[PDB]
């Protein structure tokens, strides 16, 4: 049961290169691609990330979009990048220029027949598919425009797949570009539609995190990326060790979304601790169940106290007792009951993996569908609609040749995904 | 003689993992499949052939199929220590789950992987001149357990017909949970069940964590424990088939005595001397306290009170030096107690059986080694309340369709679900009529 | 350019430890993963004997 | 039979004794594992 | 007590090659003619007779000829390991092939060949004293097997006369496929095989694939495990004239008990213990699973499902160590099922053979050994099915000449092509009237 992997834009191929690091650190496979490992069960499923080349060989299963060759050849040097199969780097040669329009409809036209070529072969190669993983942020201008465009031909060609996005939200604080709330709404738009689960990181939770809880003096973007890869190498556990309650995307998804529409959800990752008070305190269930529902360990700017929880899973890692899970998530809910939404009769999916990450006694992320993601959604709506009134930008959209029909579509559509986590927040029986 | 075991699903496999272990030791099977000690003329024994058949070179294999649709618990008993036990045909994996949907394991995936099951059934039924049952052990919480479980038990009832079907089955717990979508597959469970199983064990994760928390001594039990647990009981109802005894009780009589009318027939199961080793030696264990103990609540595997109900039919099953006078002189004194009541068309309440063989203790084990012991299984207008709260919960969900576009998605319309309600509704119905009690003899 | 012979049995040697080429060979039955013993008169029961 | 239960029991226990020193054995030999990847990774990360 | 083998093209000499190295591992010779000083001695015996003679020295050399119009596979064997086994004459080879054309073999290239090939057999049956028929191996897809298999067979059957000729045919299979011009082909080799043969064994690679996939766990089967599962077919209808055995089965009671029609006789093959080393250690082998396992589509050699037709005779072969009562059991269970029927007009629907030398085993092979195998050939109205698709492929072919101009210019009337296809149309209609359920009284 083998995913597919694409990086898109200079956020998602960052992101990217350290998740293959983490991954093939926990398989134990040596930057020249030799299995190295120490115990069988690393071999055992190392097919679900990796395809065989030749002579030992393992190449990792991920293709490489980008519209200027920059960020390719920052990759290429770094330490792991030569494990990456050549053919699968594919560039441009000229940029996105911060515009969701050009990369949407002019260079995107031009290269997404050759991506499609790429992950179709790869896609064809496999004995069964398991859903395909998509990381690329939402405000840049070919992260948002060719990833989009990109999902929608996937989820033409395969409809019977899980569909998985990981994506980077704008900040509210400190924008890097001006033009952020045109292209977050045109993502969401597609996203909605197109997608089957999202997951949204805002930057600001994440320098919070680090301030607060890691205490680290002048933290850098390998930190922020290092900790993206934690939960997005953790979600995919269960696929790939054995285990006394096992789990699946499919499975996730079937328990976490009521209702189609409704289906984007918050990370975390527990065990996040300094390393100074590690020695005075010993992991337990109890206190990863504390670190875990502490809002001062989820990575977006909502807090969980202005909404309530649909529903939420943990994934547990490591050699502990079914017993202590259950009875935490039963405390969890009857003692917080405000925060869990009464008419399902239980909130807390749980799953437990025998296999710890390296260096951990026990692990364990929290995936969180709580309707507090209407405020994230709302900023930008608000920030769009002090823009599209004005006419601010819009003559570089309409050159390219969009038109303002869609952008008021865009915000309809994205108006009635706030109106609907709203509407489900405020319900009762009667 | 011969029995077959059908383990489906993640609760099924490894439950089946413990009742093989168990009974490859009462017997004396090897992990690999050998005898140790002789095999000359003077002595000769049959007992393993209810559950082992030998090759010609001696080697024994057992009569179980282990099916899942998700391969990497049967990989696990592929590769772990009992590899050279199983013939691989047995151990059937699919390639990908029913992802908690009843509607995907019986509609989309499982009617490919079914044809296989039924073909090793036929096999083995061929091989054999006494078959007497179908033991299955399942989950109805989960997809694949609820959807295979039922489209199995329908073909086999259709194919084999009037043979007896025992299911071993795994309540979701009155408030210990697992996942959201339990009370939909377990109301679409219990309609198929309703139709295709002669006798039901009830069992709730709840209860044996009570009672490995209080009898016992551990406070941080987990599956491995309850599994155990499970396996002894099994062992208990089986040995009256396998050893030499003062009263046996064939397969036949269980459903003859237990049932009294066909849509009637959900047990609950009670094991009395659960004990540790250092308590053991402290104390005698006579047959009228383990009597007197299996009827306190502290001793049921499953989470209902049976005070809330009135008894139809109880089984008692005695294991090791047992002197029937002595099961005599305690169901007698069971018959005095006043907080113990039967209902007044069933007089002679009590059946009891009598078996030589000693319960078996497992090196690794946490239960005391004891020369006798007794196990219950018994019909009670009580098992009614446990369903309610299934339908509660069903009501609560099912008021806002809150997952349904995954089920109508998958194969199964929207009809179903109130059907299926409607029908638990009946049954509960039936228990509610049963047992009222008559309002004149005239 | 093929670098000669034992380059290509070292090549060939590191191959076989994919699992591919253990459950998938060329033209043979996938190899056993414990011993097992051929009676001298093969597999199967010997037919059973009457007096005359 | 009164010293036949005692000689079972005693061979029981010594069963019982062997599994659980294998077991802590073991218990032993992860932990010290774990202990060296993570005494290794603190000291990349000071040197850093 | 005598057969002469004949092979011819590609796919006749690779099945002989495998065939004769079974014969010879089977009695004893090493690939140089001679036998063993052990063997040879103590007693003195005749059972290679069937496939070998020896010189006044005692040298054994086979009975047996080569025929192809291309070089490379007898150059193949004359430069191989086995080169001194066979007499130099034998191996007989043209100069061009036919070039998957009917014609160029029957019409133009044959033509030259067929008087050698006649003659070589003229000299070898004149040194014979109880010739017993002609075993026949071709391929009916390729243009060289059907167009000289065709030919020689007519001269062979005007100057032999009666003597039997039985063939076995690797025909199209239905999906797999290797050459665009199969099936016309096809039909015109059927065209003369109707005239001039007494049984026809047909076989499909298709068949063979899924059999080595299911039994054996092979994933990339080749040409020779293909070859050597025929061999042990071959082997295995002919042991019956080369070993002691209970119940004796001549080459002539085959014909008499399995064609009840001139032309009603193609016939189906299966062989039942296709077994791997690992499923071999886990499983008792008794007859009565053998016996059951036969009748199961898949065991079968040949891409057709016995459901949609009815039998009119069967014929089971066993050998190695049985006794004759399990098989009147196993064959009366057979007799019982519901899913297996006989045509109304054969109520003794069965012939038996028993035989006690068990299976040989080849070092490179891939069957398990094993003390006993069955092997069935059987008469079924099930093969239509295979005719039609063959004919509805050829009527969308000649419908438009599609690829006419070949066989027309190498020498073929347009008019044999509609010939040939009424004459299988006629078949077709033979196989439905000979089916019928009942007829009326009146
Ligand atoms: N006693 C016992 N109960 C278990 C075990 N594993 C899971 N359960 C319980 O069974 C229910 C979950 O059912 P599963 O067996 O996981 O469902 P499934 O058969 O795997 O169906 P799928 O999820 O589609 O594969 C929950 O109530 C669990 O508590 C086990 O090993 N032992
Ligand atoms: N089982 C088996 N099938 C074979 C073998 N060789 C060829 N075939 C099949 O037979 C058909 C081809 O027939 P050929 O024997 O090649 O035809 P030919 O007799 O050589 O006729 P020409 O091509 O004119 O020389 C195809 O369906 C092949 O798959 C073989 O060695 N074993
Ligand atoms: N977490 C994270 N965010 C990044 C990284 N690089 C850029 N960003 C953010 O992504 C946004 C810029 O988008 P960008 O990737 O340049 O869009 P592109 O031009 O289409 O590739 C800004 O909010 C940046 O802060 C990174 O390595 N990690
Ligand atoms: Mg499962
Ligand atoms: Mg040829």
């Amino acid at each position: 049961r083998e995913i597919v992997c694409v990086q898109a834009g200079q956020c998602g191929n960052q992101i990217g290169s350290k998740f293959w690091e983490v991954i093939s650190d926990e398989h134990g496979v040596d930057p020249t691609g030799t299995y190295q490992g120490d115990s069988d069960l690393q071999l055992e499923r190392i097919n679900v990330y990796f395809d065989e080349a030749t002579g030992g060989r393992y190449v990792p299963r991920s293709v490489l979009i980008d519209l200027e060759p920059g960020t390719m050849d920052s990759v290429r040097a770094g330490p792991y990048g030569q494990i990456f199969r050549p053919d699968n780097f594919i560039f441009g040669q000229s940029g996105a220029g911060n515009n969701w329009a050009k990369g949407h409809y002019t260079e995107g036209a031009e290269l997404i027949d050759s991506v499609l070529d790429v992950c179709c072969k790869e896609a064809e190669s496999c004995d069964c598919l398991q859903g395909f993983q998509i990381c690329h942020s939402l405000g840049g201008g070919t992260g948002s425009g060719m990833g989009t465009l990109l999902i929608s031909k996937l989820r033409e060609q395969y409809p019977d797949r899980i569909m998985m996005t990981f994506s980077i939200i704008p900040s509210p604080k400190v924008s890097d570009t001006v033009v952020e709330p045109y292209n977050t709404t045109l993502s969401v738009h597609q996203l909605v539609e197109n997608s089957d689960e999202s997951m949204c990181i805002d930057n600001e939770a994440l320098y919070d995190i680090c301030f607060r809880t890691l205490k680290l003096t002048t933290p850098t973007f390998g930190d922020l990326n290092h900790l993206v890869s934690a939960v997005v190498s953790g979600v995919t556990c269960c696929l790939r060790f054995p285990g006394q309650l096992n789990s699946d995307l499919r499975k996730l998804a079937v328990n976490l979304v009521p209702f189609p529409r409704l289906h984007f959800f918050m990370m975390g990752f527990a065990p996040l601790t300094s390393r100074g008070s590690q020695q005075y305190r010993g992991l337990s269930v109890p206190e990863l169940t504390q670190q875990m529902f502490d809002a001062k360990n989820m990575m977006q700017a909502a807090d969980p106290r202005h909404g309530r929880y649909l529903t939420a899973s943990a994934l547990f890692r490591g050699r502990m007792s079914t017993k202590e899970v259950d009875e935490q998530m039963l405390n969890v809910q009857n003692k917080n009951s405000s925060y869990f939404i009464e008419w399902i009769p239980n909130n807390i999916k749980s799953s437990v993996c025998d296999i710890p990450p390296k260096g951990l006694k026990m692990a364990v992320t929290f995936i969180g569908n709580n309707t507090c993601i209407q405020e994230m959604f709302r900023r930008v709506g608000e920030q769009f609609t002090l823009m599209f009134r004005r006419k601010a930008f819009l003559h570089w959209y309409t050159g390219e040749g969009m038109d303002e029909m869609e952008f008021t579509e865009a915000e309809s559509n994205m108006n009635d995904l706030v109106s609907e986590y709203q509407q489900y927040q405020d319900a009762t029986i009667e | 003689r011969e029995a077959i075991c059908i383990h489906i699903g993640q609760a099924g496999c490894q439950v089946g993992n413990a009742c093989w272990e168990l009974f490859c030791l009462e017997h004396g099977i090897q992990p690999d499949g050998a005898m140790p000690s002789d095999k000359t003329i003077g002595v000769e024994d049959d007992a393993f052939n209810t559950f082992f058949s030998e090759t010609g070179a001696g080697k024994h294999v057992p009569r179980a199929v282990f099916l899942d649709l998700e391969p990497t618990v049967v990989d696990e008993v592929r590769t772990g220590t009992y590899r050279q036990l199983f013939h691989p045909e047995q151990l059937i994996s699919g390639k990908e789950d029913a992802a908690n949907n009843y509607a995907r394991g019986h509609y989309t995936i499982g009617k490919e992987i079914v044809d296989l099951c039924l073909d090793r059934i036929r096999k083995l039924a061929d091989n054999c001149t006494g078959l007497q049952g179908f033991l299955v052990y399942h989950a109805v919480g989960g997809g694949t357990g609820s959807g295979l479980g039922a489209l199995l038990l329908e073909r086999l009832s259709v194919d084999y017909g009037k043979k007896s079907k025992l299911g071993y089955t795994v309540y979701p717990s009155p408030q210990v949970s697992t996942a959201v979508v339990e009370p939909y597959n377990s109301v679409l469970s219990t309609h198929s069940l309703l139709e295709h199983t002669d006798v039901a064990a009830m069992l709730d994760n709840e209860a044996i964590y009570d009672l490995t928390r209080r009898n016992l001594d551990i406070e941080r039990p987990t599956y491995t424990n309850l599994n155990r647990l499970i396996g002894q009981v099994v062992s208990s109802l089986t040995a009256s088939l396998r050893f030499d005894g003062a009263l046996n009780v064939d397969l036949t009589e269980f459903q003859t005595n237990l049932v009294p009318y066909p849509r009637i027939h959900f047990v609950l199961t009670s094991y009395a001397p659960v004990i540790s080793a250092e308590k053991a030696y402290h104390e005698q264990l006579s047959v009228s306290e383990i009597s007197n103990a299996v009827f306190e609540p502290a001793s049921m595997m499953t989470k209902c009170d049976p005070r809330h109900g009135k008894y139809m039919a109880c089984c008692l099953m005695y294991r090791g030096d047992v002197v029937p006078k002595d099961v005599n002189a305690a169901v007698a004194t069971i018959k005095t107690k006043r907080t113990i009541q039967f209902v007044d068309w069933s007089p002679t309440g009590f059946k009891c059986g009598i078996n030589y063989q000693p319960p078996t203790v497992v090196p690794g084990g946490d239960l005391a080694k004891v020369q006798r012991a007794v196990c219950m299984i018994a019909n009670s207008t009580a098992i009614a309340e446990v369903f309610a709260r299934i339908d509660h919960k069903f009501d609560l969900m099912y008021s806002k369709r809150a997952f349904v576009h995954w089920y109508v998605g998958e194969g199964m319309e929207e009809g179903e679900f109130s059907e299926a309600r409607e029908d638990l509704a009946a049954l509960e119905k039936d228990y509610e009529e049963v047992g009222a009690e008559s309002a004149d003899m005239d | 350019e093929t670098g000669g012979r034992m380059m290509a049995l070292m090549e060939q040697q590191l191959e076989r430890a994919y699992l591919s080429n253990v459950r998938r060979p060329l033209g043979k039955v996938p190899a056993a993963m414990y011993d097992v013993q051929v009676p001298h008169s093969g597999f199967g029961i010997p037919s059973e004997k009457s007096e005359s | 039979l009164r010293e036949k239960e005692a000689v079972k029991a005693r061979i029981l226990e010594e069963q019982s004794k062997k599994i659980m020193e294998e077991r802590l054995k073991r218990e032993e030999l992860e932990s010290l594992l774990s202990d060296y990847y993570e005494a290794e990774r603190i000291s990349r990360e000071r040197q850093a």
